[PDB]
């Protein structure tokens, strides 16, 4: 029962403690635990994200599933075992012993788009790092969360963990959140999702890193081949309805390979549009000036009928033209979250560069951004094109996500996701966090 | 203080001037510098007692905490009292110094490449009649050896003929006959250990399914006693992550295997499952140092074998060629002896099937066969009817060969369409049209009118194993296979999720969703067509 | 005050490290000497091919210059170190930064 | 093996199936690692080899399992611009063992 700051205070101070003589363990111990938690979150994803479908209220049941299997094991197969404990590295003929420890309290804040994934995600690093840690899941995805909870927990305690590391908020309201979130006993926060949340996790005086990530812009030259990136961002745009963290936002095509990709478009499920239909669905885009929080992740055909146009059916995306203007009153230009997409009608290079870096500025982090050309005749283009691009990282003629044929495409890269950074300012390129941002220091000199 | 001032303590012991010292330190509110003056090869307890509750940034023991003694520097490798900053002021923010990538940023441009695709096989391999005491002549020096078999194989007069001939020259031998029809988790460390007792040096896979797989599995476990097991099947889970390494084998003992089922091509793959024992969690393992590098296929086995366990092998080995070819992980290496197999059964079958051991020309013909759909599926995975029909099996009780041979059907039929994009990926890249393929294998056999289309040529195909599984005298319906179907119904729901994720995953062409499945589980339990 | 001269060279030959443009806020105590080091060091890398400046230093430094500046837009980063009240309001930016301080440094001694 | 001479090398291993009796006795203290180079000959997996005396050139050849290089390695990089017609020299070549090797008595099923 997790309501009130008087059993809030309580069980801070229990998982506090328990952290507390947690913090004391051998490295070669909680290697079990880590292992075993590994494995019993690794099998059931099927159920979380099952009753994820049913609590959260979108999407896509298996993108679900195996985005479960590909974090737990990406996890696990992404630190092994890493020296955490005691002594790092020793100099005996200086003595200058390097250790390091672990760091504290610390809060998780889970957003509606992945209830799940996240909390594991952090949980599990988090025994890595022996620490504490804390959720603030949202109202809508809260169940799932805390069942998670219960079952990685249980987990980690059938192992020899103590008796609780584990808290999260039941009936979570702003209040609380600020409460803890503004608690003293809380050594940092781990905030991710809508870019106002993070902004207030800034506006704390305390240590916080937001993964964030702005409009994703791809643009495509006259060299490359239509049909090959056509193919690649239907399917990352299709990726349950288009809700992962890094996806496609604005479609820039150079100037006379234009109506030709556009027809390839319309040769397939995506529904061009250029009239009053802009409008119709202009409102619900941004109603409030504040990205309206129904459209995420729902199908082509509800976000057609819900703006107020009939669309045949199997149709998987609506293509907006209204966009030769760039600035943030486009709705096209902020993220869309859900299965749509506005393009460009770009003249040359150079002038879909320009469009792209004012494109991502608007969106304040550098995070991912794409290019769709010929690749052994033109260097030229490009490194001139990494060159004025500054989001954190650059793809050239791949999609933006993860998981084609076999392994993965790419097959060796960090999730979309996991991509935070210390400001939000502006240029503030992301960085995938690890258990050195989790971990204090020492040396000692001799 | 910041000028030529001090002010002292009066502490009482080592633990209330620790006490003191924390207290002092979290005033400053940064952790930068603590000093110890002690006694340094007499106190290592008190050293690291007093390092583990100070906080600072840095810690030094009888020590100046400036620069610049005699000579070079006191201490003469440090850096300055100053540069050491924060992103943070909070409480115990333990400042790091500072360096250039704090001052610069990123980038990381991934490239677009192409990827490997492959075809390995075991480097050496028998066949014929009487190949047993030929085969084995070779067996100079190898000098321990180790049985894997069943109670009802060795219970049978079969081993004492290899044991004998161990004693031909005379080999430290030991028959383990202790796995049922599965890998268990439960018999695999036994054996494991036994033979860890034993260090045999030769290990002998005797029979069909579980037996073989399972010894590889406790075999690698022999050869890393050290590691425990998930890792293994959680690090390695299927193809083309070659991420990264090996449990290192080729060590103490090789693999010799016989395999005594017409219709399994495992003692070629390098594939194993095992069967968790709390509730059977599956645990597939897949990667090609698993190949055994000896593999016998005589014959003199299975005269007596009867009907129609025959059918069930031959019908396995005829779903793994079919799904082989189609397979989008199909090379052309792959197509060359699939090809050859499913050419040459369709002769033998029946002959076999009615006339053995009266016939001791098809059964080794079929035999062979299945040693080459074996060859095949070595490198092309397995379709979704596999697994699927692995599950079947599982829940059942039924045996493996038989269940997936009730779906193929409608399992073409899934794969018969034109050009439904509603969840393919990829299509037209390397695989332009199943069905093209289909047709190619109907007038391979010259199954179709000269003058046909393709789906003329289709529906003749799947006509032709209509009857086909006819003659062998199979149900046609699952409920004709004595299912209750109300549970059926009831619990086809979580089959079909499970179906769906079962390593199937799967070069299948195109995409199943939920729902098909169960159109088709439903189809075929009723002897439906699944057709739309 | 503290540290006027090392500390001006040390960020600004760092600095031209990073090919960086990197500004001043000297104290109006110890401002000519730091001043002085901008001149010198600035003087030295033109007669090495820099561009005509890389320095940008405070004369009379005031402190709603300071806040102007430190609250600039077009500046990228800050450097602060010194006094404790001095590196809170440089936190108070919303802006990245990092501060070089430091608390009560103790030492405790044991009998043996 | 320093030691041995060579004849018997030949003489001793002339074909195949005379499985009389030993080996010389390698996989030892090194490994083979091959890179074709001519689209055509299939020598870098076979077991065989062919050398020429030096009085008169008398042929030697050698065959038998144990010369199979474990490692092979079929690149294309190499030839874009191997120029014709050796190509279609390389290709026959390859014809022929193909159609021999179909015919041939010792053709077993797995050839084919």
């Amino acid at each position: 029962p997790v309501t009130n700051l008087a059993e809030l205070d309580a069980l801070v101070a229990r998982v506090k403690a328990a952290q507390a003589e947690f913090a004391t363990f051998s490295q070669e111990q909680v290697d079990k635990i880590f292992r075993a938690a590994s494995l019993a979150a690794n099998q059931a994803r099927i159920p979380l994200a099952q009753m994820a479908v049913e609590e959260s209220g979108m999407g896509i049941v298996e993108d679900k599933v195996i985005k479960n299997h590909f974090a737990s094991e990406f996890i696990y197969n992404k630190y092994k075992d890493e020296k955490t404990c005691g002594i790092l590295e020793e100099d005996d003929n200086l003595g200058t012993m390097t250790i390091a420890e672990p760091v504290g309290i610390i809060c998780g804040i889970v957003p509606t788009t992945n209830p799940t994934s996240t909390a594991i995600f952090k949980s599990l690093i988090s025994l890595k790092t022996r620490n504490g840690i804390i959720f603030s899941p949202h109202p809508r995805a809260k169940n799932s969360t805390n069942a998670a909870a219960k079952l990685v927990l249980d987990a980690a305690i059938a192992a020899g963990a103590p008796k609780d590391i584990i808290g999260w908020i039941d009936q979570p309201s702003v209040e609380l959140s600020n409460a803890l979130m503004k608690h003293d006993g809380i050594a940092l926060i781990l905030a991710t999702g809508g870019p106002g949340m993070v902004k207030a996790a800034y506006s704390s005086g305390k240590p916080a890193i937001g993964v964030g990530a702005g409009n994703v812009p791809v643009v495509i030259d006259e060299t490359a081949d239509i049909k090959r990136a056509v193919a690649s961002i239907l399917m990352s745009k299709t990726f349950d309805n288009g809700v992962v963290c890094a996806s496609e936002q604005a479609a820039i095509v150079v100037s006379e390979v234009y109506d030709e990709v556009k027809e390839r478009f319309a040769t397939h499920k995506a529904h061009v549009l250029s009239k009053a239909d802009a409008d119709k669905v202009r409102k619900v885009l941004l109603i409030d000036g504040a990205l309206n929080a129904k459209i995420v992740g729902q199908p082509a055909a509800a976000i057609a009928e819900m703006a107020g146009v009939k669309v045949p059916a199997d149709t998987k995306v609506l293509v907006g033209e209204g966009l030769g203007k760039v600035s943030y009153d486009d709705e096209f230009a902020h993220e869309k979250l859900s299965p749509t997409l506005g393009l460009f009608r770009a003249d040359n290079f150079e002038d879909a560069v320009a469009q792209a870096v004012t494109m991502v500025e608007i969106g304040g982090i550098g995070h991912t951004s794409g290019l769709y050309t010929n690749q052994d005749v033109n260097a030229d283009r490009i490194r001139y094109f990494g060159d004025k691009l500054k989001t954190a990282r650059i793809l050239v003629n791949i999609p933006t996500t993860h998981g084609g044929i076999g392994d993965l495409y790419n097959f060796n890269v960090a999730p979309s996701l996991t991509l935070g950074c210390g400001s939000w300012g502006g240029n503030s390129i992301s960085e995938n966090v690890g258990p050195k941002h989790l971990i204090n220091k020492k040396t000692v000199a001799k | 203080k910041l000028s030529p001032t001090l002010g002292l303590f009066r502490a009482d012991n080592f633990e209330d001037a620790v006490a003191q010292a924390v207290t002092m330190v979290e005033i400053g509110g940064i952790g930068h510098t603590s000093g110890l003056y002690t006694n340094q090869d007499v106190n290592a307890d008190r050293i690291r007692y007093f390092g583990d509750k100070l906080k600072t940034a840095r810690i030094l023991v009888n020590i100046p905490t400036t620069h610049g003694g005699i000579g070079d520097l006191y201490n003469f490798n440090v850096a300055p009292s100053l540069t050491l900053g924060c992103g943070s002021w909070g409480g115990n923010s333990i400042s790091e110094n500072v360096g250039p990538k704090h001052l610069i940023n990123k980038k990381t441009v991934a490239k677009r490449a192409e990827n490997m695709l492959w075809h390995k096989l075991p480097k050496s391999i028998y066949f014929r009649r009487g190949s047993l005491p030929i085969a084995l002549s070779d067996l100079e020096g190898k000098k321990r050896a180790f049985l894997v078999t069943d109670r009802f194989l060795f219970n049978n007069g079969y081993a004492d003929d290899v044991v004998a001939l161990l004693k031909a020259q005379g080999m430290e031998v030991q028959t383990f006959f202790e796995v049922e029809a599965d890998p268990t988790l439960s018999v695999v460390e036994k054996g494991a250990a036994a033979m860890q007792s034993f260090q045999p040096d030769v290990i002998l896979a005797l029979g069909g399914g579980s037996p073989m797989d399972a010894a590889k599995i406790m075999w690698v476990m022999y050869e890393h006693p050290d590691t425990h097991f998930e890792e293994l099947a959680m690090r390695f889970m299927d193809i083309r992550k070659r991420i990264y390494k090996f449990p290192k084998m080729g060590k103490k003992a090789e693999l010799v295997c016989i395999t005594t089922t017409s219709g399994t091509g495992s003692e070629v793959t390098p594939f194993a499952v095992v069967t968790d024992d709390k509730t059977g969690a599956k645990y597939p393992l897949a990667d090609y140092e698993l190949t055994p590098q000896m593999a016998i296929v005589d014959a003199n086995l299975v005269m007596n074998m009867p009907k129609s366990l025959t059918a069930f092998g031959g019908y396995d080995a005829v779903t793994h060629a079919l799904e082989a070819y189609v397979s989008v992980l199909a090379n052309e290496y792959s197509d060359g002896q699939a090809l050859q197999a499913l050419k040459m059964l369709k002769e033998y079958l029946p002959s076999s099937y009615a006339n053995g051991a009266k016939d001791p020309i098809a059964r080794e013909k079929v035999h062979n066969a299945a040693t080459i759909a074996g060859i095949a599926f070595a490198n092309a995975f397995l379709g979704v009817c596999h697994s699927m029909a692995h599950k079947i099996g599982a829940e059942f009780h039924l045996p493996h060969g038989l269940a997936n041979a009730l779906l193929i059907a409608n399992v073409v039929r899934y794969n018969a369409n034109d050009n439904p994009t509603k969840q393919t990926a990829f299509s037209q890249y390397d695989r332009p049209q199943a069905r093209r393929r289909y047709a190619e294998v109907a007038d391979h056999l010259g199954l179709s009118q000269p003058g046909d289309r393709t789906a003329q040529k289709i529906e003749r195909l799947l006509t032709w194993l209509d009857e086909l599984k006819v003659n062998l005298d199979i149900p046609k319906s699952i409920q004709a296979a004595g299912v209750a179907e109300a549970d059926f119904l009831a619990k086809v729901d979580e089959l079909a999720v499970e179906a769906f994720d079962d390593q199937c995953t799967g070069a299948n062409p195109r995409y199943p969703l939920i729902a098909e499945l169960k159109e088709v589980l439903l189809a075929s339990y009723y002897g439906k067509p699944f057709v739309e």
